[PDB]
DNA sequence: GCATGCATGCGCATGCATGCAT
DNA sequence: ATGCATGCATGCGCATGCATGC
């Protein structure tokens, strides 16, 4: 080891050898430990993994590390850079050791996480220059692959001979003199015949969310490099551990006089997408080690009861009451519909999510869903009335940082892709913003045509709006479209708009005043799970009683909306109750549409409006 | 501004700090340095290195004002706060029974306070904007009038004045306590 | 030194050429090459399957090892050539191949590809002017007067190193012989990755592709198109004595994505031409492609009619006193919201071939028109195309146009009439063809479209841009129970049914083909056609008369 | 209640003049 | 001794904010 270190080599190894064959916990459970024997060593059976699969890379737990040691551990985050290669190596030897006759691309290579969180990036300082480092944050940049040299080639200009040369130190230093004619300065360097490594960087928003007072979020740029590149996507959220550098600065180009103030580099090793409190990602749904037999097994028992739809209602938000109506509309939502294909139809993109509006009075407790939305759902975005422009949303010009490249920079709603957008205060929107929001409810893509730029995103999005009546008060002599004041083609769009009013009864009341009083004074992993299984395995087809149902009840909701006064009815209503019914094929682990799911479809449909209780004649409510 | 001559707009300077001494001054607030005055390089440009930084019933508020004895127990129990458990007051009145000294009083009694007249702190004095940097030469962003005042107390005069965003904004403060802001080059969400 | 990989991929290169059997027993390349003799033709074209029939191990050589191996290959083939015919020596040749059977993402190309010979698709965005480029120069040494040659210049102008003689070592001192040189057609293209290849949130990424002699043709804006070459890094960590890198593409061959009457007739097959010829003898052509190119919707058979006669088009014409006649046809839709209004547009977008489409405000006025920028290895000046340049002779939809800015429909308005687009800026001034057909759908002015009232009173709409369009069309949303069951039909069966409810007569590449052999057809006009004209526009204009209900629109 | 005319900041590229580090 | 990076306008393209006019 170089000097200034405490490091040894052989104790680290042997150390490592021992405790990859030794480590055993007991407190894992089958919850999060799959396919894995707890009884027997838990890296040995990893490592057995790896050679049954091929995969040359192993992740290890600092943790882990921490409870079987502390010298190692505290070594380890002190000075990666001598202690890793030592765990390569010695993983390596144990690997061969162990399963000879294997067949790799190269050695295996490990990958610490989950070190000690620090808990905001400006608290660090030089001290922990080229240490260990765990942050969690959001993707908003990533830019294009980076060819880095590992080493070069030389040609020579009268004999031609083949010399390759190793970088050492960052730094290549070309042969002055040949190897076979002795000529000076008679080797040419060839970039084709060199090798190359793919770099990329990153850009990170920080939000720890006990910030102190006064301080404002921070933005960090990372640096990845092999494997991987374009491992995550913007509006991602992630856990990254890696390694802090800090970078000289010139003072310009071509002077080799440096800035006395240096900058900070952070450099990537893992990634982590696994959150407490959030569900499932994409990534986890495409990979078949998230459910083991046993969760599977109690899932399905759990799904033939007949509550159970009503039981996650009830689990969904126990924080606000009742309110058992939009709570499964929410959960409708957030099951979705079948995703149909009709590219050789011509027809193009089909919708197959949920918008939602939820129109009442600001005494409502609308907000709280909206935030308990955005916090649970990852892949949330949320903006609140004219704090966001139209050129805010999709996207805008900006040049990259070093050339002129013309990079179009994604806005609120293209980062919502495949995620949910929460907007509040509906009405302050212009008519510009709202433009675009016509495109994106149905098309799922936006088109952007400027200077230069001509091109298609997708903007695969699900929408949940709140609004409030004219006077900020539902005036009872005032019909429903008067005291929206929205346009029907941006009603139109909407699968469920909730009329939240206020009924002042007494029991309502006591009720609320009692449970606001007791607030002073299912599990999440179980719904977690069975969301995960329910959204990633069935895909629902329907019946021809579904059929006819769904065109009865497209004719009843015609004849019904046909009064003036109330919101009409138009055929894209139609399709969404498609969607809807689709949404409880899902609830109950149903491949196929029956009538019952068409049935609350459209019971779910007629008590959103509050039709039932509005005159049909003067579009007045009253209860 | 009392020591602005008259006439004049107050000036400014600059100050260094290393050591122990970071992460003591905050903007906004009022402080006193020690410190040597030293030039850059026969023309130079002067700066300051900072060696010491320093920061400068009970129904009592404004005693100057006569009457209003059931108006200020609620400016107390606004200042003591609940247990989110954030308070906000509002006045209306008719000109001339004094509105603007109390919450002048209230702006100067609370650490952190912030006053607003009306439209000469609209818009990007509100919120927060992008910047450059002095340092790494590149964009931050710095907050309003509401991100300074995080954590205390904001006053705000001749509110129905206001412009709609500014409103909207300020209903936005006050039931939700973040900002969201989404235009070209800013997006991000503000804790007030 | 020897390069014995090199050398064996020469040998068994030119065996293949020379004994290279065909189906006939002939030899094609042999007749191929026999055109080489014209000073146009530089490059022969090699297909890859037939390379995978004759040696598989020189087919993985040349794909894991392309750009050691190609100069040989070209050197094989001069020495092939030179041997069959007489050709000056100044004349260079070079070789291609087309029938890749792989393709590779944009997003794909890793470092560890570099060098390889690998098949990619795109779409082209901006194309820069024609230019010679160095090969390999002659440098003259201004110490000893020693003429050095052939020096590879790569991709950076590079002197030699040291002189070649060993007294001499000048490094800084030399002379280029311009008229001894060797130079090659170059040409700069932008291409953009396809949306059907983008991952979630992400933004189309763009590439940079070089062209070389022949190839420089080919590869127009706004085209589609699939290249085959190689990925080499080019200069944009440092070196001492005992580095910026940037990805450029180059490609070898260009062809189109999905692929003069009597030249199209020669281009097209036995079985083309016999169903062109099917297509061409039937009536219900009028009515089999209005269930082509619009099955799921229901009704509104004078909108297909109306689209079909559009995308035929007409025949434009010019008179003696310099004056222009349209030839084109515009068309415009008015409808209650909710009534199949947006899904012709998208129709008129998946079934045509170039074609545009805009919506309200997303599309600014630098977005359509065009503009200019610099080169940026030249002093001259390129222009970028908007959105009506790109749709030139095809069909632009116009969705939302209402919400168009009023400097956008006087754009707008300019290019329908004037047909050209005219720019002057940064020292440019330039005229350009924008020869579209505007498909447009609005909306009424309360929402929905009042009966009482003219067409004028219900669209904001000005009264130029007004007049232009040829064709308006009104859809009305009736509270008919029969429709309604219609259209539910209809709706749950496409539903039910991803894609086992069509039943088209032809497919969209008959009909692509038989539109692009009819639109070159310039039919004249008969004379008791014009007598016809005459009296059905006598009877047009005397139905405006005072003794009927007022109409929408005048005559 | 909203689109537009009139400043103004932002980010950028481009052209003209000059002053000296390798 | 010579060629180049930088300081100082200026056009280009754009977004954003304030006022008003129908
Ligand atoms: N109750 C009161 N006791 C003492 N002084 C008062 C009282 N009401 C008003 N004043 C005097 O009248 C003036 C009112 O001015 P100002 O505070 O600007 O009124 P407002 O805040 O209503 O616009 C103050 O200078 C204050 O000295
Ligand atoms: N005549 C019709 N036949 C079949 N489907 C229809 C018809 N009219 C409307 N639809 C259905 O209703 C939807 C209308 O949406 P869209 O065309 O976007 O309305 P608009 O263009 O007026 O905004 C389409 O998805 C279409 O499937
Ligand atoms: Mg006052
Ligand atoms: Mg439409
Ligand atoms: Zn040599
Ligand atoms: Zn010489």
């Amino acid at each position: 080891v170089i000097w200034g270190t405490d490091v040894n080599v052989a104790a680290c190894k042997e150390n490592f050898q021992r405790f990859l064959q030794r480590f055993i916990d007991p407190l894992a459970k089958e919850e999060e430990n799959v396919g894995i024997d707890i009884t027997e060593p838990l890296y040995m059976q990893r490592l057995g993994e790896i050679n049954v699969i091929g995969e040359p890379f192993l992740n290890v737990n600092c943790e882990h590390i921490k409870s079987f040691d502390k010298n190692l551990y505290r070594q380890l985050i002190s000075y990666p850079q001598e202690v890793i290669p030592t765990f390569d190596m010695a993983v390596n030897e144990i690997f061969f050791d162990r399963y000879p006759d294997s067949i790799l691309e190269h050695q295996i290579q490990v990958r610490p996480f989950n070190a000690l969180k620090t808990k905001n990036m400006r608290n660090l300082n030089p001290e922990d220059i080229d240490q260990l480092i765990t942050i969690s944050g959001m993707v908003i940049r990533t830019s294009q692959l980076i060819p880095e040299m590992q080493e070069a080639f030389f040609q020579c200009q009268v004999c031609a001979h083949t010399t390759r040369v190793e970088m050492d130190r960052g730094r290549i230093a070309e042969p002055s003199v040949c190897g076979r004619c002795h000529t000076t300065h008679s080797m040419a360097l060839i970039h084709n015949r060199s090798l190359f490594s793919d770099k990329q960087m990153i850009k990170l928003q920080e939000s720890p969310e006990d910030m102190p007072a006064g301080q404002t979020p921070h933005t960090v740029i990372l640096f990845a490099h092999n494997d991987l590149v374009d491992k995550v996507q913007p509006g991602d959220r992630v856990n990254v551990t890696g390694i802090y550098r800090a970078v000289p600065i010139r003072v310009n180009p071509r002077v080799s006089n440096v800035k006395s103030v240096y900058k900070t580099h952070i450099d990537v090793i893992h990634y982590r997408k696994t959150d407490a409190k959030r569900l499932h990602g994409l990534d986890e749904e495409a990979e078949q080690k998230l459910f083991s037999e046993k969760r599977v097994e109690l899932l399905k028992e759990l799904s033939r009861k007949p509550d159970i739809y009503e039981r996650l209602a009830s689990a969904l938000a126990p924080s606000i009451y009742e309110h058992e109506d939009i709570k499964k509309g929410i959960l409708l939502q957030l099951f979705g519909g079948t995703r149909k294909d009709f590219s050789h139809t011509g027809r193009g993109k089909f919708r197959a999510e949920i918008n939602i509006l939820l129109c009442g009075d600001p005494g409502t407790s609308k907000s709280q869903l909206l935030q308990y939305v955005y916090n649970l759902v990852p892949r949330g975005q949320y903006t609140s009335g004219k704090g966001s422009s139209a050129v805010g949303l999709t996207a805008y010009v900006m040049k990259d940082p070093e050339t002129r490249q013309l990079v179009l920079q994604t806005g609120a709603l293209v980062l919502s892709d495949n995620g949910i957008c929460c907007i509040d205060e509906f009405d302050k929107m212009n008519e510009s913003t709202r433009s675009v929001l016509h495109e994106v409810m149905e098309q799922q893509t936006l088109s952007i045509a400027k200077a230069g730029i001509i091109c298609q995103l997708n903007a695969r999005t699900s929408v949940l709006a709140a609004a409030n009546p004219i006077e900020s008060q539902w005036n009872p002599k005032k019909t429903t479209i008067e005291n929206i004041q929205l346009p029907h083609t941006l009603l139109s769009r909407f699968d469920l708009i909730f009329l939240m009013l206020d009924p002042q009864d007494e029991a309502y009341d006591r009720r609320l005043a009692h449970h606001l009083v007791a607030l002073y004074y299912l599990d999440m992993a179980v719904l977690k799970d069975y969301i995960a299984y329910a959204h990633s395995t069935i895909m629902p087809r329907l019946s021809e009683e579904a059929s006819q149902a769904l065109i009865e009840a497209y004719v009843d909701m015609r004849k019904i909306g046909s009064s003036r006064g109330m919101v009409s009815a138009y055929p894209r209503q139609l399709e969404s109750l498609i969607r809807l019914a689709e949404a409880h094929a899902k609830v109950r682990l149903s491949n196929k549409v029956e009538a019952i799911d068409v049935e609350e479809a459209k019971r779910l449909h007629r008590e959103a409006l509050k039709q039932s209780a509005t005159d049909p004649r003067t579009g007045i409510v009253d209860i | 501004s009392d020591q602005v001559p008259v006439g004049n707009i107050p000036r400014s300077i600059t100050v260094l700090v290393e050591g122990e001494n970071t992460r003591i001054a905050q903007p906004g607030d009022h402080v006193s340095v020690t410190g040597i005055f030293l030039p850059i390089l026969l023309l130079s440009e002067t700066y300051l290195e900072a060696h010491r930084i320093v920061k400068m019933l009970a129904a009592s508020i404004a005693p100057e004002i006569y009457g209003h004895e059931d108006v200020k127990k609620a400016l107390l129990l606004l200042l003591v706060g609940g247990v989110r458990g954030n308070i906000n007051i509002c006045l209306m009145g008719d000109p001339g029974v004094a509105k603007s000294q109390l919450l002048s009083y209230i702006d100067r009694l609370a650490p952190r306070s912030q006053y607003t007249t009306g439209r000469g702190s609209s818009g990007v004095g509100l919120t927060a904007a992008v910047l450059r940097d002095s340092v790494s030469g590149e964009l931050t962003l710095e907050g309003g009038a509401l991100v300074l005042a995080d954590q205390g107390v904001c006053c705000i005069d001749e509110f129905d004045k206001m412009a709609e965003a500014d409103r909207t904004a300020i209903h936005e403060v006050m039931e939700q306590q973040t900002i969201s802001i989404a235009k070209a080059g800013i997006l991000t969400t503000l804790n007030a | 030194v020897r390069d014995e990989v090199a050398e064996k991929c020469q040998k068994l290169f030119l065996d293949f050429l020379e004994e290279f059997q065909s189906s006939d027993g002939e030899i094609k390349y042999l007749q191929l090459a026999e055109e080489l003799i014209r000073p146009e033709r530089n490059t022969l074209v090699v297909s890859f399957v037939d390379l995978e029939q004759f040696n598989q191990q020189l087919s993985t050589t040349i794909q894991e090892e392309f750009y050691r191996v190609y100069p040989y290959l070209c050197r094989a083939l001069k020495t092939f050539v030179k041997d069959r015919k007489e050709i000056p020596l100044a004349k260079d040749f070079y070789v291609a191949f087309q029938d890749l059977p792989t393709r590779h993402k944009i997003r794909e190309l890793t470092s560890s590809r570099i060098g390889l010979l690998t098949r990619i698709s795109g779409q082209v965005v901006r194309t820069h002017p024609v230019h010679p480029e160095l090969v390999s120069g002659t440098f003259l040494c201004l110490d000893c007067q020693t003429v050095i040659r052939d020096v590879e210049q790569q991709f950076k102008y590079t002197q030699p190193n040291i002189c070649r003689n060993p007294v001499c070592a000048n490094r800084r001192r030399f002379l280029l012989d311009t008229n001894k040189s060797r130079f090659v057609d170059f040409q700069k293209v932008r291409i953009q990755e396809t949306q059907a290849e983008l991952p979630r949130g992400s933004i189309p990424r763009s590439l940079e592709v070089i062209l070389r002699a022949e190839a420089v043709e080919s590869a127009q804006a706004g085209d589609k198109c699939d290249f085959t070459g190689t990925l080499i890094v080019v200069p944009d960590a440092r070196a001492e004595t005992n580095l910026s890198y940037r990805l450029v593409f180059l490609a070898c061959c260009v062809a189109p994505t999905n692929p003069t009457a009597e030249s199209i007739k020669n281009q097209m097959t036995v079985k083309e031409w016999e169903k062109v010829f099917e297509m061409s003898q039937d009536k219900n052509l009028y009515h089999n492609l209005c269930t082509s190119l619009f099955p799921t919707i229901h009704g509104n058979d004078e909108v297909k009619r109306g689209v079909l006669l559009m995308l035929f088009g007409g025949v434009p014409k010019t008179t003696g006193e310099g004056t222009s006649l349209r030839g084109d046809i515009n068309v415009c839709i008015v409808g209650d919201p909710s009534t199949a209004k947006s899904q012709f547009l998208k129709h008129v977008e998946e079934f045509s071939p170039r074609a545009v489409y805009t919506s309200g405000k997303a599309s600014s006025a630098a977005g359509l028109t065009a503009a200019v920028v610099r080169d940026e290895e030249s002093h001259e000046f390129v222009i970028e195309a908007g959105a009506l340049m790109l749709a030139d002779n095809g069909v632009c939809c116009i969705d939302e146009f209402d919400k168009m800015d009023v400097r956008d429909q006087v754009a707008i308005h300019e290019a329908m009439e004037q047909q050209t687009i005219s720019i002057t800026k940064a020292g440019v001034k330039a005229t350009l063809n924008a020869r579209t057909s505007i498909l447009a759908a609005a909306n009424p002015i309360s929402g929905h479209y009042d009966r009482s009232k003219s067409l004028k009173q219900n669209i904001n709409l000005s009264a130029p841009i007004m007049s232009r369009f040829d064709l308006f069309f009104i859809l009305v949303d009736e509270c008919n129970e029969v429709t309604d069951y219609a259209i539910a039909r209809r709706i749950v069966d496409l539903h039910s049914r991803i894609e086992e409810s069509i039943d088209r007569v032809y497919s969209l590449d008959d009909i692509r083909r038989y539109l692009l052999f009819a639109r070159q057809f310039k039919p004249k006009i008969s004379k008791e056609s014009e007598d016809f004209i005459v009296e059905q526009y006598k009877h047009l204009r005397q139905r405006d008369g005072s003794g009927v209900t007022k109409s929408s629109w005048r005559i």
